[PDB]
């Protein structure tokens, strides 16, 4: 994907955010032991098994 | 066997590939001192 | 000579360029990274805290302490595709995330 | 045919009863191991202990 | 010190010279050598410890 926006002078950047599926998962086993997941659908840093 | 594993990649020794130990591979440096 | 004035002895060490070291095993040894404690239920399975208490020699000038607890630093470097650079940091004995 | 599921490993080292343990790399030798297609339908060969 | 757990002939304890001697080469409990040289290396304790 590309952009061509109207030139001002001062540097600026671009905020393109990719809408990707976020979400965490929240077990607690027992007695103040808490585990979570994650997953970013598209854009994830997961771990291999 | 030379094709069910890379023995011409390594030097030889006359007919004998020089190839490594199975456990070669890995290292472990670690000390606080 | 026979003209001596008496005597007192004192002794002292000097080491330079070394860091004390108190690992955590049962023996002292280093028999192993994953030292003989830390690795059984005492040590890896439930919650303790230290206080430790230090004695030494007094310097006029400000000093500081360089306590640096030996732990684990591993990193895990994944190329899956062309470009594509992931790492996984762990830090086992004091916890810094992921 | 599909292929058949592998079993997975954990093993046993010092106090510690439970790692998860990867299976142990071995040479491949015609006599011990043979190439067999994961999938029928597309050649993905890869080594099995018969 | 009058009980005398001074090591070697310096101001340091036995106690801490048996721990150092382990935690660096681990000779302390089978008697107490002089450690190899590959051993022994300039962050080490007996290459710096002058009495």
């Amino acid at each position: 994907m590309t952009f061509e926006m109207d030139p001002i002078n001062e540097p600026t950047l671009l905020y393109v955010l990719f809408e990707v599926f976020d979400v965490a998962r929240v077990h607690q086993p027992h007695r103040g032991v808490i585990e979570v997941v994650y997953l970013r659908t598209p854009f994830s840093a997961g771990n291999a098994t | 066997m030379d094709e069910y594993n890379y023995a011409a990649l390594a030097p030889r020794q006359g007919s004998r590939p020089m190839l490594s130990q199975w456990s070669g591979i890995g290292t472990h440096e670690m000390h606080g001192g | 000579d026979p003209r001596h004035a008496l005597r007192d002895p004192e002794r002292k060490f000097l080491c330079d360029r070394t860091l004390w070291r108190i690992p955590f095993s049962s023996n002292f040894m280093s028999m192993g990274s994953l030292t003989d404690l830390g690795q059984n239920l005492l040590y890896a399975n439930a919650a303790h805290a230290l206080d430790m208490t230090f004695e030494m020699d007094p310097i006029n000038e400000p000093t500081l302490l360089y306590v640096l607890f030996e732990v684990f630093d591993v990193a895990r470097v994944h190329q899956p595709h062309r470009g594509v650079i992931e790492v996984v940091y762990l830090r086992t004995p004091f916890s810094a995330g992921n | 045919e599909v292929m058949a599921p592998q079993p997975t490993l954990v093993a046993e080292q010092g106090a510690m009863k439970a790692v998860p343990v990867i299976k142990p790399a071995q040479p491949f030798t015609p006599a011990v191991h043979e190439t067999q297609r994961i999938v029928t339908n597309l050649p993905i060969t890869t080594a099995v202990t018969r | 010190d009058g009980e005398g757990y001074n090591v070697a002939q310096s101001n340091m304890t036995k106690d801490w010279f048996l721990v150092q001697m382990l935690a660096n080469y681990n000779i302390g409990y089978q008697g107490y050598h002089l450690p190899p040289d590959y051993k022994d290396r300039t962050f080490s304790f007996l290459h710096n410890f002058i009495p």
